[PDB]
């Protein structure tokens, strides 16, 4: 049980948005500029890493 | 996602056959195999001892 | 992991576009000071039409590019038409000054549309003539933009009275326009219709028509099935949908399932294989051989 | 008059499909056995405007349709525009308009002008329940609607949207409309109940099929607090920390 937990707790935090306008890459690329962008994308990466 | 599980180098078929010589050694030779080469013992008397 | 061979779009069928066609070919086109107004909403639009035709010569559009006009969305299109003469079709420009402009027509230098002109000698002129047609000659000042004005009362160009009555110094503002076919191609009547596209915080309700691409099943393409945009192998579904229900999703978030829009049919979504690469060597020393799981 | 909401009220917040899993919404949604305000009509006439507020939940316990229409518009007047839906036998018109068998309708006397226009299929002993929930929410006016044969019945259903609309207007009242019959018009005993939409958050349960069977308000009670906190309709023995107060 300890060992699911951990990994559907991981998955869902995929979906956080971590600050960032959206979870979604490709969507955060194409609504905004690339120096927007960058700011936005490194907040996600941060998160998830 | 990326998340992967490695799948255990011992089946639990081969464990069971490791816990089946564990448990042939322990109903004849007694303690025997534990402490050496397994030696030969009734069932009754190893109990006596 | 392997990459996407294909890339697919599917949207639904194109339907419910607003009836271009029937205000381009409508039988009879209003006079120029009485120029109508179309509304157009919640409809998809096509210019590829009005473009293939080879009547309508001419399609000038200012503030945005006639070619990405179905890429562009514009929540309100306002259609207008009104025929005018070949000389005189210049005027219906923005920041342009002419007779037709100021008293009849009024375009603000600030106008995002494009307007549309093609000569119709035979519609419009008969071998009596047509007098049907009307344009307005005085007027006390010039029209606003986007301003209408149908007022017949007799234009006053005298101090004394003009009691109502086109006396000398009386004129009546319309004046009836003369169309013949004998008539030079200047003085021939061009119908003429301009569209203007707004943007109003309201949702947009007017837009190009999606393009669609064909279903590609059992390999590995990208998607975009009704704007949900993801790279994955489609397959068919035992899994039914409930009729309102258009995607699906599993216990992780992630989309499992999408129905197509054209075909109403389920199909399974699964991940383009991934997996890590591990290489089982012999020590380097004892040989290079090598094998890769 | 007053009426217990019960557990009705609950619909389907997106298109996603969901099969044999319990997912937690962030909505606006009737609050579970609310205070809903009942008004009957038979001599009973009650024609009331309601505020829209956020949302509301109509529901009309009917017979032979004398429930019509509703009336949608923030001043109800020529001067602001006025989403209207009405119905007959044949079609339901859903117009917006800036407005001031049975062969009489007379919801309005003149329309200035209409942004919108839209048609569809008719929406519509007591043995019909009509369900219907209003939202407005960037620009676009939701209605989704269950009917059920049948005070408000204790069950629970789940209200599948029915048309999308984007009419891009504020509306902050709401009126209904009522039909009088002539055999000078007697008119049979209707019930309409109105409730209104908070913000709440929803444990849903969905079957298999990804009809939504069942459904927990978080805040109704310490009980379904924890079983929002845990995503699990049923809760075994223990002590569970749910929130701070
Ligand atoms: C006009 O008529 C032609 C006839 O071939 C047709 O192809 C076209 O779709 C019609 N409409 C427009 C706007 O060109
Ligand atoms: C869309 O058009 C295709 C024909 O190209 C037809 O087979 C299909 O049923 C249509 N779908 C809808 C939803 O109208
Ligand atoms: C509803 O409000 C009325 C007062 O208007 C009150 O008497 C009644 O007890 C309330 N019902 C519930 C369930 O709160
Ligand atoms: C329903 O209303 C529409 C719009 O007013 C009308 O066209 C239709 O004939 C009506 N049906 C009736 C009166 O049965
Ligand atoms: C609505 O009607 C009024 C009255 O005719 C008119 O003055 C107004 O410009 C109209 N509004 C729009 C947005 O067309
Ligand atoms: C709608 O109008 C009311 C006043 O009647 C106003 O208080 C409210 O802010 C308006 N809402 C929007 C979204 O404009
Ligand atoms: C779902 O639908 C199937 C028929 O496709 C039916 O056999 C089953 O009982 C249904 N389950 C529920 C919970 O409605």
């Amino acid at each position: 049980n300890h060992n699911a937990q951990a990994l559907n707790t991981l998955v869902k935090q995929l979906s956080s948005k971590f600050g960032a306008i959206s979870s979604v890459l490709n969507d955060i690329f194409s609504r905004l500029d690339p120096p927007e962008a960058e700011v936005q994308i490194d907040r996600l990466i941060t998160g998830r890493l | 996602k990326g998340l992967t599980v490695l799948p255990p180098l011992l089946t639990d078929e081969m464990i069971a056959q490791y816990t089946s010589a564990l448990l042939a050694g322990t109903i004849t030779s007694g303690w025997t195999f534990g402490a050496g080469p397994a030696l030969q013992i009734p069932f009754p008397m190893q109990m006596a001892y | 992991r392997v990459q996407p061979t294909e890339s697919i779009v599917r949207f639904p069928n194109i339907t419910n576009l607003c009836p271009f066609d029937e205000v381009f070919n409508a039988t009879r086109f209003a006079s120029v000071y009485a120029w109508n107004r179309k509304r157009i909403s919640n409809c998809v639009a096509d210019y590829s039409v009005l473009y293939n035709l080879a009547p309508f010569f001419t399609f000038k559009c200012y503030g945005v590019s006639p070619t990405k006009l179905n890429d562009l969305c514009f929540t309100n299109v306002y259609a207008d038409s009104f025929v005018i003469r070949g000389d005189e079709v210049r005027q219906i420009a923005p920041g342009q000054t002419g007779n037709i402009a100021d008293y009849n027509y009024k375009l603000p230098d600030d106008f995002t549309g494009c307007v549309i002109a093609w000569n119709s000698n035979k519609l419009d002129s008969k071998v009596s003539g047509n007098y049907n047609y009307l344009y307005r000659l005085f007027r006390k000042s010039n029209l606003k933009p986007f301003e209408r004005d149908i007022s017949t009362e007799i234009y006053q160009a005298g101090n004394k009275p003009c009691n109502g009555v086109a006396g000398f110094n009386c004129y009546f503002p319309l004046r009836s326009y003369s169309f013949r076919p004998t008539y030079g191609v200047g003085h021939q009547p061009y119908r003429v219709v301009v569209l203007s596209f707004e943007l109003l915080h309201a949702p947009a309700t007017v837009c190009g028509p999606k393009k669609s691409t064909n279903l590609v099943k059992n390999k590995c393409v990208n998607f975009n099935f009704n704007g949900l945009k993801g790279t994955g192998v489609l397959t068919e579904s035992n899994k039914k949908f409930l009729p309102f229900q258009q995607f699906g999703r599993d216990i992780a978030d992630t989309t499992d399932a999408v129905r197509d829009p054209q075909t109403l049919e389920i199909l399974d979504i699964t991940p383009c294989s991934f997996g890590g690469v591990s290489v089982i060597t012999p020590g380097t020393n004892t040989s290079n051989q090598v094998a890769v799981l | 008059a007053y009426t217990n909401s019960f557990t009705r009220g609950v619909y389907y917040p997106d298109k996603v499909f969901r099969s044999s899993v319990l997912h937690s919404t962030q909505d606006l949604f009737l609050p579970f056995f609310s205070n809903v305000t009942w008004f009957h009509v038979i001599k009973r006439f009650d024609n009331p405007v309601l505020p829209f507020n956020d949302g509301v939940y109509f529901a009309s316990i009917e017979k032979s349709n004398i429930i019509r229409g509703w009336i949608f518009g923030t001043t109800l007047d020529s001067k602001t525009q006025s989403l209207l839906i009405v119905n007959n036998a044949t079609n339901v018109v859903i117009k917006v308009c800036e407005f001031q068998m049975e062969s009489e309708f007379r919801v309005y006397s003149s329309a200035n002008n209409c942004t919108f226009e839209y048609v569809s299929q008719p929406f519509l002993n007591f043995k019909n329940l009509r369900e219907f929930v209003f939202k407005n929410i960037d620009g676009y006016f939701k209605i989704y609607s269950k009917h059920t044969p049948i005070d408000l019945p204790q069950g629970f259903s789940a209200l599948e949207p029915l048309v999308d609309l984007p009419i891009g207007i504020n509306i902050t009242r709401f009126q209904t409309l009522l039909a009088l019959h002539r055999s000078g018009w007697t008119a049979g005993a209707a019930a309409y109940y109105v409730g209104y939409l908070q913000p709440r958050t929803f444990l849903l349960k969905y079957n298999e099929n990804g009809t939504i069977t069942d459904a927990v308000d978080c805040a109704l009670d310490p009980l379904s607090e924890t079983k929002c906190t845990l995503k699990s309709f049923t809760v075994e023995k223990g002590i569970y920390q749910t929130s701070n107060f």
